[PDB]
C-alpha cells in the first residue's frame, strides 16, 4: 500500500493541482475583474470600506495572477522559467495571500466600526486613514515574508519546489508555525471577535428595535463570512505545518507516513487559495447595490459600443 | 351655462381643423438619426440639479441645485463664474436675465430671490427679495432687468416689478398648481402649463388670459415656445409631448412612443424649431421631428432623471441638467 | 367667474388648422441651415471644438 | 501674447477658488441630515418643530438641532397649499420622513393613515422611511380614560383587537388606553407593513405635549435608518 500512497500523492500533484489551479485561475480572474471595473469606472463615492474591498480585490487579482506558471508547471511537471522567476512567483503568491487574509480582518474591523458608528465619526473611518493602514498592510506583509526567500531559494537544473518542501526542514518549520501566527490566527482571532462583537450588536438591536427588522440576512453574512475564511484556511495552515514537520529529523522517518502526509498537504492547499475566487463573489456579487451598479455600468459600456 | 361656451369652442376648434399636421408633413424628407454628442460636463453641483438657463450670449449658464447652490457656468471652458449660495436649499427654478446682469431663482421658499451679477462690490448679493406668493414657485423668467413673471404652486402666475419689488399683476384661472412657463420671442405674452392639464396664454399687458388648451391627461411638467412664437409644445407626467398652436387654438401635433410610460420634465425646441428635445423620467432625453413626430436620436447618458434641458440662443449646444447633478452639454 | 372668461375667450380670430400647420412648415424651411443642431456646423468655427 | 491670456488665468483662478468652497461645503451636506415634517395643522407638529428649535421664514420652515455632534435640517412644509404631489419630488434624497398624526382626534384620523398610505407607496418615497410621532398622547390618555371615546365607531375592527404581546406599556396607565394607543400604531404599521420591499421602515414613537427626548427619538431612529443603508451599502443588506 505503500507504493499506493506514492503513486496517490504523485497523481494529486501532477493532475489535482493543475485542474484545480486552472478553476481557480479562470473564476478569480474574472470576478476580480468585474470587481475593479465596476470600482475604477463606477462607484465613485469611495470611502473607508470601499478601499479595503478594492484592496482585497487587488490582492486577490495578483494571487491569481501568479497562478499560471505554477498550474504549468504541475501539469508537465518540470518548472522551466529559470531560478528568478520561481522565488519571485512564488513570493508574490504568499504575500498576496496573506495581504487578502489581513484584508478580510480589516474588512471585519471596517463593518463593525461602521455598524457601531453609522455617522463614520470614529475618525478611523477617514478615507485616508484607510488609504494609511492598506499601505501599511502591504509593506508589513511584505517585511513578514522576507525571510522565506532563504528557504525557497532553489540550489542547483531548478530545483524551485513549494515551499513546504524546500530549505532546512527545522528553519522552515519556525517560520511556517511563525507566519501561521502573525499571519492566519492572529488575524482570524481579530475577525473572529469583531464579527462576533457584530452579531451581538444585531442581536440587541433587533431586541431594542422591534419595528419589524429581524436583519436575519446580515447576521448569517458575518458568521458565514467567518465560517469560510476559517474553514477554508484551518485546512491548509495547520496541515502546512505538519507536512514541514513531517520533514523534520527530530523523529523523520517513516516513508510512508510522509507520503500520505505530503498528499494530504497536497490536496488542502488548492482549498486555501479558494478564498481568492469565493470573495469578488460572496463580498461583492452576492449582494445587492454594487450587483446592482455592475449591472447599470454593464448597460452603459454596451449602449457606448 | 359654461357647458354651453366650452362646446362652442369645440366646435369652433373642429369647423378650423380640416387637416392634421401629420396628415401634411408626409411630402418633408425625415431629418434622420442625430449623433449628439457630450461636448462637456459641467459637474459641480453637490446635489440633484432642478433648473437651469442659459444667457442670451449663449456662454454663460445658470444651474440650480437642492444643495442650495446656484452656480454659473462658462460653458465654452467649464469655469464656474459664481456659486451662489441660497438662503433655502430647496430652489426649484432659476433664470438667467436677458441683460445678462440678473439671476433670479425660486424654490420651496414661495420667494424668488432675484441676485445681481455686474456689482460694483465685486460679490453676487440679493439683489432683491420678492414675496407674495402662497405656494412653491416653480419657475422664473425675466422680460428685462425690470420685469419677471414668475410662476407658482398657488395656481397662479404674477409679473412683478424688481425696482419697486412687489407684485405689479397677477395671472389667474388655473386650477392646480402651474409647473413651468415660457416668455414669447418678443415677450408680449406667454404660456403657462400647470397640473390641471391646461396651458393657459396670458397677455402680460393685459394681465389676462387669452386662450387655453386642454389637450393633455395629467400634469404639465414642462413649456416652451416655437421660435417663432406662433405655436408651443408641453411635456406631461403621461409621457405624452403635445404641440399647440395659438392662432389654430387646438393641438397640432402628439409626440409619443408606446416604449416610454413615464413622464416628460423639461422640452425645449432647436433654433430652427425643427426639432423638439424633451427630458423624460427615464433617465434620458429624446429628440422628436417638430413636423414628424420621429425620434431623431436620443441623448442618453444620465445616471438620474433629466430635470431640466435648455437649447442655446444661438441654436449651438444643449444643456441639460439631471438628478446626477452633472450637467452635460450636448452638440 | 369662468363665463366671463370665456365669453371673451371665444371672440379670437382663429384660422385653419392646415394654415398654421404650413406657416410652422414655411418657419422651419426657412431657418433649416442656420440650425446648428439639426446641420452639424463643422468643428472650425464650433464654439465648443 | 496678453489679451486673452491674463483673462483666462483669472477665470481659472476664480474656478479654483468656487471649487474650494464647493468642497469645503460638500462635506457639510454630506454630514447633515436631512428631514421632512409632515402632519396636519391640528397635530403637534409646530411645538415639536419649535421644541427642537430652541436646541425658515415663508413657505418652508427650516430648523437647525444638533446632537450628538451630528445635526439634523428639519424641514416643516407648513406653507405650502393642501395637495403636495409636486413639490414631495423635492425630497426624493431625505434621510427620513418625520410624520407628526394626533392621536387624539379620531375623526380626523382616518385621513391622517391615508396621507400616511400615500407617502409610504408614493413614486419617489418607496427608499425613504419614515419616523411615525404619534403625538398628543396625553390628551389621547385623558380622553379614553374620560369616556366618549368612541373610537370603536370609526375603526370597528378596534371591538376585535387585543393589545400585542410585545407591547411595553408604563406601569402607571390605563390599561384600556394601552389597547387604544396600540391599536392606533398598528394601523399605521400595517400600511407600511403592506407594502414595500424592505427598502424603508416605519418608527413609531409616543409623545407628549412637552418631550425633551423627541430630539433623541430621531437621532436614535436617524442613526439605525443610516444603519440598514450602511449595511446595503457594505453588501450585508
Amino acid at each position: 500500500t505503500c507504493k499506493n500512497w506514492l503513486a496517490a500523492e504523485a497523481a494529486l500533484e501532477k493532475y489535482y493541482l493543475s485542474i484545480f489551479y486552472g478553476i481557480e485561475f479562470v473564476v478569480g480572474v474574472l470576478g476580480n475583474t468585474i470587481v475593479v471595473y465596476g470600482y475604477i469606472f463606477s462607484l465613485k463615492n469611495w470611502n473607508s470600506s470601499n478601499i479595503y474591498l478594492f484592496n482585497l480585490s487587488v490582492s486577490d487579482l495578483a494571487f491569481l495572477c501568479t497562478l499560471p506558471m505554477l498550474i504549468r508547471s504541475y501539469a508537465n511537471g518540470n518548472w522551466i522559467y529559470g531560478d528568478v522567476l520561481c522565488i519571485s512567483n512564488r513570493y508574490v503568491l504568499h504575500a498576496n495571500l496573506y495581504t487578502s487574509i489581513l484584508f478580510l480582518t480589516f474588512i471585519s474591523i471596517d463593518r463593525y466600526l461602521i455598524i457601531k458608528y453609522p455617522f463614520r465619526e470614529h475618525l478611523l473611518q477617514k478615507k485616508e486613514f484607510a488609504i494609511l493602514i492598506s499601505l501599511a498592510i502591504w509593506v508589513l506583509v511584505t517585511l513578514e515574508l522576507l525571510p522565506i526567500l532563504p528557504l525557497i531559494n532553489p540550489v542547483i537544473g531548478t530545483t524551485c519546489n513549494d515551499f513546504a518542501s524546500s530549505g532546512d526542514p527545522n528553519y522552515n518549520l519556525i517560520y511556517s508555525m511563525c507566519l501561521t501566527l502573525l499571519g492566519f490566527l492572529i488575524p482570524l482571532f481579530v475577525m473572529c471577535f469583531f464579527y462576533y462583537k457584530i452579531a451581538l450588536f444585531l442581536k440587541q438591536r433587533n431586541r431594542q428595535v422591534a419595528t419589524a427588522l429581524p436583519l436575519e440576512k446580515p447576521l448569517n453574512l458575518v458568521i458565514m463570512a467567518v465560517v469560510i475564511f476559517s474553514v477554508l484556511f484551518t485546512p491548509y495552515h495547520v496541515m502546512r505545518n505538519v507536512r514541514i514537520a513531517s520533514r523534520l529529523g527530530s523523529w523523520k522517518q517513516y516513508q510512508c507516513t510522509q507520503v500520505v502526509i505530503n498528499s494530504f498537504y497536497i490536496v488542502t492547499r488548492p482549498l486555501a487559495f479558494l478564498n481568492s475566487v469565493i470573495n469578488p463573489v460572496f463580498y461583492f456579487l452576492l449582494g445587492d447595490h454594487f450587483r446592482d451598479m455592475l449591472m447599470n455600468q454593464l448597460r452603459h459600456n454596451f449602449k457606448s459600443l | 351655462e359654461a357647458e354651453q361656451l366650452k362646446n362652442q369652442i369645440r366646435d369652433a376648434r373642429k369647423a378650423c381643423a380640416d387637416a392634421t399636421l401629420s396628415q401634411i408633413t408626409n411630402n418633408i424628407d425625415p431629418v434622420g438619426r442625430i449623433q449628439m454628442r457630450t461636448r462637456r460636463t459641467l459637474r459641480g453641483h453637490l446635489a440633484k440639479i432642478y433648473a437651469m438657463h442659459w444667457g442670451t450670449d449663449s456662454r454663460l449658464l445658470v444651474s440650480a441645485s437642492q444643495d442650495g447652490k446656484l452656480i454659473i457656468w462658462d460653458s465654452y471652458t467649464t469655469n464656474k463664474v459664481h456659486a451662489i449660495p441660497l438662503r433655502s436649499s430647496w430652489v426649484m427654478t432659476c433664470a438667467y436675465a436677458p441683460s445678462g446682469n440678473y439671476v433670479a431663482c425660486g424654490g420651496l421658499d414661495n420667494i424668488c430671490s432675484i441676485y445681481n451679477l455686474k456689482t460694483r462690490e465685486g460679490n453676487v448679493r440679493v439683489s432683491r427679495e420678492l414675496a407674495g406668493h402662497t405656494g412653491y414657485l416653480s419657475c422664473c423668467r425675466f422680460l428685462d432687468d425690470n420685469q419677471i413673471v414668475t410662476s407658482s404652486g398657488d395656481t397662479t402666475c404674477a409679473l412683478w416689478d424688481i425696482e419697486t419689488g412687489q407684485q405689479t399683476t397677477t395671472f389667474t384661472g388655473h386650477t392646480g398648481d402651474v409647473m413651468s412657463l415660457s416668455l414669447a420671442p418678443d415677450t408680449r405674452l406667454f404660456v403657462s402649463g400647470a397640473c390641471d392639464a391646461s396651458a393657459k396664454l396670458w397677455d402680460v399687458r393685459e394681465g389676462m388670459c387669452r386662450q387655453t388648451f386642454t389637450g393633455h391627461e395629467s400634469d404639465i411638467n414642462a413649456i416652451c415656445f416655437f421660435p417663432n412664437g406662433n405655436a408651443f409644445a408641453t411635456g406631461s407626467d403621461d409621457a405624452t409631448c403635445r404641440l399647440f398652436d395659438l392662432r389654430a387654438d387646438q393641438e397640432l401635433m402628439t409626440y409619443s412612443h408606446d416604449n416610454i410610460i413615464c413622464g416628460i420634465t423639461s422640452v425645449s425646441f432647436s433654433k430652427s424649431g425643427r426639432l423638439l428635445l424633451a427630458g423624460y423620467d427615464d433617465f434620458n432625453c429624446n429628440v422628436w421631428d417638430a413636423l414628424k413626430a420621429d425620434r431623431a436620436g436620443v441623448l442618453a447618458g444620465h445616471d438620474n432623471r433629466v430635470s431640466c434641458l435648455g437649447v442655446t440662443d444661438d441654436g449651438m449646444a444643449v444643456a441639460t441638467g439631471s438628478w446626477d447633478s452633472f450637467l452635460k452639454i450636448w452638440n | 367667474k369662468l363665463v366671463e372668461q370665456l365669453k371673451m375667450e371665444a371672440n379670437i380670430d382663429r384660422i385653419k388648422v392646415s394654415k398654421a400647420a404650413a406657416d410652422l412648415m414655411a418657419y422651419c424651411e426657412a431657418h433649416a441651415k442656420e440650425d446648428p443642431l439639426l446641420t452639424p456646423v463643422p468643428a472650425s468655427e464650433n464654439p465648443f471644438r | 501674447t496678453e489679451d486673452q491670456r491674463n483673462e483666462e488665468k483669472a477665470q481659472r483662478e476664480a474656478n479654483k477658488k468656487i471649487e474650494k468652497q464647493l468642497q469645503k461645503d460638500k462635506q457639510v451636506y454630506r454630514a447633515t441630515h436631512r428631514l421632512l415634517l409632515l402632519g396636519a395643522d391640528n397635530s403637534g407638529k409646530s411645538t415639536i418643530v419649535k421644541q427642537m428649535r430652541i436646541l425658515g421664514t415663508s413657505g418652508i420652515f427650516e430648523t437647525k438641532f444638533q446632537v450628538d455632534k451630528v445635526n439634523f435640517h428639519m424641514f416643516d412644509v407648513g406653507g405650502q397649499r393642501d395637495e403636495r404631489r409636486k413639490w414631495i419630488q423635492c425630497f426624493n434624497d431625505v434621510t427620513a420622513i418625520i410624520f407628526v398624526v394626533d392621536s387624539s382626534d379620531y375623526n380626523r384620523l382616518q385621513e391622517a393613515l391615508n396621507l400616511f398610505k400615500s407617502i409610504w407607496n408614493n413614486r419617489w418615497l418607496r427608499t425613504i422611511s419614515v419616523i411615525l410621532f404619534l403625538n398628543k398622547q396625553d390628551l389621547l390618555a385623558e380622553k379614553v380614560l374620560a369616556g366618549k371615546s368612541k373610537i370603536e365607531d370609526y375603526f370597528p375592527e378596534f371591538a376585535r383587537y387585543t393589545t400585542p404581546e410585545d407591547a411595553t406599556p408604563e406601569p402607571g396607565e390605563d390599561p384600556r388606553v394601552t389597547r387604544a394607543k396600540y391599536f392606533i400604531r398598528d394601523e399605521f404599521l400595517r400600511i407600511s407593513t403592506a407594502s414595500g420591499d424592505g427598502r424603508h421602515y416605519c418608527y413609531p414613537h409616543f409623545t407628549c405635549a412637552v418631550d425633551t427626548e423627541n430630539a433623541r427619538r430621531i437621532f436614535n431612529d436617524c442613526k439605525d435608518i443610516i444603519l440598514q443603508m450602511n449595511l446595503r451599502e457594505y453588501n450585508l443588506v
